[PDB]
């Protein structure tokens, strides 16, 4: 029944910082305050419980704080391997979460062009992939050029989750043809822009050479 | 640490039921100083509790209630193992779900916070049919990059290697993208030394287990 609220929902910080993050009960309880952190693919992992017992392992720079209806989980000086979802947890309620995101320097993509395979252009549909790799921030534009023809709407993009160790993303984006609509045109191109780079990067090929 | 294993279908059609099941390894399901919790989490809900049993002079179960008169929780001490069953699923029951331990020691109690968990299981609520993947070369430029197109599978999830799990570094495999036709797809790249593309393999490692599809694509420089 106990209601739980986390601010900020999310943050970015660089190396070193200084981060705190507030868990807000909605009534007082007699039941003890834990703090959870979830990587990607992973469960949530066990910080600390009873509002300020770091568990087992856990790095002394994390911390908890609070009491009553107001609690706080300070980490010290943020890392890399930090990249994480926070979440509180009272009786059996689990806060919406705080994402936390490693602010780094600028990093330009690099970036690759993949033709479709022989193999499944005779099933009947053409794939192409460009590939932006290790970049930040998470925030790039990418446009495919047919024959210099701006695409639109047969294109999506996926992103990976930030690296741990690098701080960095990368990103794919696929470009769906039918056979016939790909055997129509010859120039495939990919255009990269991102802060990193001072101007777009385009990689391309011509089909069939 | 204190192991749990999950087993079970993802896939169930919706009004059926969903059952999954929890190994446990490093404890007893009958010790009085735990107890064992169902959770789940989608991107819409967060981490929410769905129940516990636990043992104490007898068994108890408490179960929440946003599933109240669909859930039962049950554990086998021969086994030592307790299952989740979920009745009459919907969409909004689509979810990974895990399995807990609850209990710490502190201040000379316990306190019933979830020091180990299962790895869990992504249960999709869809009546559409299972589908393998097919597996497509995403092969290197003539410092170098290269990987496999895994495209048009259902449900979720894939996984992915690379020679069988020996190259790990420069590996990105992507969260995968449901398509106009309700298939998804995904891509593993990975970036390797432009010097090695003669002479070292590249094998993609694709297993998709609800179809029960497992393909290798050996990936390599386009000839002519």
């Amino acid at each position: 029944a106990i209601q739980l609220t986390q601010s900020p929902s999310s943050l970015s910080a660089s190396v070193g910082d200084r981060v705190t993050i507030t868990c807000r009960a909605s009534q007082a309880t007699s039941s003890y305050l834990a703090w959870y952190q979830q990587k990607p693919g992973k469960a949530p992992k066990l910080l600390i419980y009873a509002a300020s017992t770091l568990q087992s392992g856990v790095p002394s720079r994390f911390s908890g704080s609070g009491s009553g209806t107001d609690f706080t989980l300070t980490i010290t000086s943020l890392q890399p391997e930090d990249f994480a979802t926070y979440y509180c947890q009272l009786s059996k309620t689990f806060g919406p979460g705080t994402k936390v995101e490693i602010k780094r320097t600028v990093a330009a993509p690099s970036v690759f062009i993949f033709p479709p395979s022989d193999e499944q252009l005779k099933s009947g549909t053409a794939s192409v992939v460009c590939l932006l790799n290790n970049f930040y921030p998470r925030e790039a534009k990418v446009q495919w050029k047919v024959d210099n023809a701006l695409q639109s709407g047969n294109s999506q993009e996926s992103v990976t989750e930030q690296d741990s160790k690098d701080s960095t993303y990368s990103l794919s984006s696929t470009l769906t043809l039918s056979k016939a609509d790909y055997e129509k045109h010859k120039v495939y191109a990919c255009e990269v822009t991102h802060q990193g780079l001072s101007s777009p990067v385009t990689k391309s090929f011509n089909r069939g050479e | 640490q204190v192991q749990l294993q999950q087993s079970g279908p993802g896939l169930v059609k919706p009004s059926q039921t969903l059952s999954l099941t929890c190994g446990i390894s490093g404890d007893s399901v009958s010790s009085d100083a735990a107890a064992w919790d169902w959770i789940r989490q989608s991107p819409s809900r967060g981490l929410e509790w769905l129940g516990r049993t636990f043992y104490r002079s007898r068994w108890h179960h408490d179960y929440s209630e946003s599933v109240k008169n669909r859930i039962t929780i049950n554990a086998d001490t021969s086994k030592n193992q307790f299952s989740l069953q979920l009745t009459s699923v919907t969409p909004e029951d689509t979810a990974t779900y895990y399995c807990a331990r609850a209990g710490v020691r502190v201040f000379g109690i316990i306190v019933n916070s979830l020091d180990y968990w299962g790895q869990g299981t992504l249960v999709t609520v869809s009546s559409a049919s299972t589908k393998g993947p097919s597996v497509f070369p995403l092969a290197p430029s003539s410092t170098a990059a290269l990987g496999c197109l895994v495209k048009d599978y259902f449900p979720e999830p894939v996984t992915v290697s690379w020679n069988s799990g020996a190259l790990t570094s420069g590996v990105h495999t992507f969260p995968a993208v449901l398509q106009s036709s309700g298939l998804y797809s995904l891509s593993s790249v990975v970036t390797v030394p432009s010097s090695s593309l003669g002479t070292q393999t590249y094998i993609c490692n694709v297993n998709h287990k609800p179809s029960n599809t497992k393909v290798d694509k050996k990936v390599e420089p386009k000839s002519c």
